[PDB]
């Protein structure tokens, strides 16, 4: 779980890096809260991650928002995740 | 009653339906709202694919139920 | 030239196109081929969403290139 | 050696087979594993050919599973789709 969040946090940083050519080092997760919607055949989660990353070797704080939808039916399951927001404090 | 249709990315539309309605008729409702032809529509509920000739009540699709839609491209 | 369009589930259609063609024109090709309206079409290539005004050559979409399609519900 | 992912896929094949037939086969191990991969722009499509060992009535038997996995990635987004396509005894 903490590790699962860590992957999402890294995902947010690596994807952020790709979009801006930004050079962020990932340091740790500071806070993590989630909103989940449960329905038939799916679980939707919005992750509100505050992670710490180094910009110039000096640690700084960033707000990431990752959207994850998992959908499953007989014989099949789908996992989709998306970075929706990445901003400094 | 009201039901929801979602894509795998989480895009959501809402339809006003009756339990008497067929899956065939719901796909027609989706086409009218969104423009996606029914031959492109694979509808999912209760971990199953829904048959066109069948109705909503057969699948026990009550109010506020969520269906998911997958593009067939065929 | 020939290119591929796929859904996230792996359903595939083939379009005959030219590098001169616009993204707008491809969505029309898809609409004519599949019946899915262009306003519902989000086309992905080279890790990006494709804008209607740009051409295939702008995005470096050569022969046998594969695009991906996501439903907008909008 | 990338084995745990295969084990998960094998288990997925077993549980989905079970869900579809209500059969309760108990997963023991993966015996053989071969896959076919197609590499394209922004995606990797893989067909898994798994030979697994499962207990039917408490007696272990061999089954052939086929799992289809498509991974699609773009900037800011990632999708993982998998499907059980075949489950049959030898």
């Amino acid at each position: 779980n903490s590790l699962e969040i860590e992957e999402l946090a890294r995902f947010a940083v690596d994807e952020h890096n790709k979009k801006e050519n930004a050079l962020l080092e990932f340091v740790r997760v500071v806070k993590a809260k989630e909103q989940i919607w449960e329905m038939d055949a799916s679980k939707e989660t919005m992750y509100y991650l505050t992670l710490e990353a180094k910009d110039g070797g000096k640690k700084k704080l960033y707000e990431a928002k990752v959207w994850v939808k998992m959908t499953h039916w007989i014989g099949a399951m789908n996992n989709f995740k998306e970075l929706q927001e990445f901003k400094p404090v | 009653m009201q039901i929801f249709v979602k894509t795998l990315t989480g895009k959501t539309i809402t339809l006003e339906v009756e339990p008497s309605d067929t899956i065939e008729n719901v796909k027609a409702k989706i086409q009218d709202k969104e423009g996606i032809p029914p031959d492109q529509q694979r509808l999912i509920f209760a971990g199953k694919q829904l048959e066109d000739g069948r109705t909503l009540s057969d699948y026990n699709i009550q109010k506020e139920s969520t269906l998911h839609l997958v593009l067939r491209l065929r």
